[PDB]
């Protein structure tokens, strides 16, 4: 109960902070919207009331998702500074900011989707379409690598 | 007590995990690892509290594993778990 709303609240704070970041916004708004897609089945589970109780396997998957949100939370404040992003863009090869966090959220989502449908009997919907998360990260990184170099 | 569990080095068959904790007060750790979901079996081994890294070997290439760390203290802990695919 309390842990369910804490993860939902933490996910909503992550999305709000991504909208406020000024540099490399395409990758930031991509991360915050992916977090919204993962917490929405948890919000619907919260809408049911006090009758739904997560099991041990579901709580373990939510804690791994919570630790990933706290990892992404530290990367948001870290990449809120211009010099920290330039230190990363000039030292990395793919120039993808949250490639480590996006991969951790992709594995925990398929573990949450399986447990939300089988155990809680909750209907879930896919996150996004268009392309894979790998191709979406490269397209957003190249667009951000172009606008960031234009800043004087 | 233990926090920030990551895979800092990885081969298709072996991993190297690392975590941050106050190792001065920690007796030892219990490292558990196994295939995720489906009531898959798990294997255990101990690591002294003075260190903050552990080596896991003998894994299958291309499998999503679940790695959990149980910190134990004798002077005075909730476990942390992550997921990694070799
Ligand atoms: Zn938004
Ligand atoms: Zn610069
Ligand atoms: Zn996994
Ligand atoms: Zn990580």
């Amino acid at each position: 109960s309390e842990n369910l709303k804490h993860i939902i609240t933490l996910g909503q704070v992550i999305h709000k902070r991504c909208e406020e970041m000024k540099y490399c916004k395409k990758q930031c708004r991509r991360l915050g919207h992916r977090v919204l897609g993962l917490i929405k089945p948890l919000e619907m589970l919260q809408d049911q009331g006090k009758r739904s109780v997560p099991s041990e396997k579901l709580t373990t998957a939510m804690n791994r998702f919570k630790a990933a949100l706290e990892e992404a939370n530290g990367e948001i404040e870290k990449f809120s500074n211009r010099s920290n992003i330039c230190r990363f863009l000039t030292a990395s090869q793919d120039k993808i900011l949250f490639k480590d966090v996006n991969r951790k959220l992709s594995d925990v989502w398929k573990e949450l989707s399986l447990l939300l449908q089988v155990e809680q009997r909750m209907p879930v919907s896919p996150i996004s379409q268009g392309a894979s998360w790998a191709q979406e990260d490269q397209q957003d990184a190249d667009e951000d690598r172009r606008a960031f170099q234009m800043l004087r | 007590v233990p926090t920030k569990l990551e895979v800092v080095a990885a081969t298709p068959t072996s991993l190297l995990i690392s975590w941050d904790a106050d190792t001065y007060y920690i007796w030892y750790y219990r490292i558990t690892y196994g295939e995720t979901g489906g009531n898959s079996p798990v294997q255990e081994f101990t690591v002294p509290g003075s260190s903050s890294t552990a080596t896991i070997s003998g894994l299958s290439p291309g499998v999503d594993y679940t790695i959990t760390v149980y910190a134990f203290s004798d002077y005075y802990s909730s476990p942390i778990s992550i997921n990694y695919r070799t």
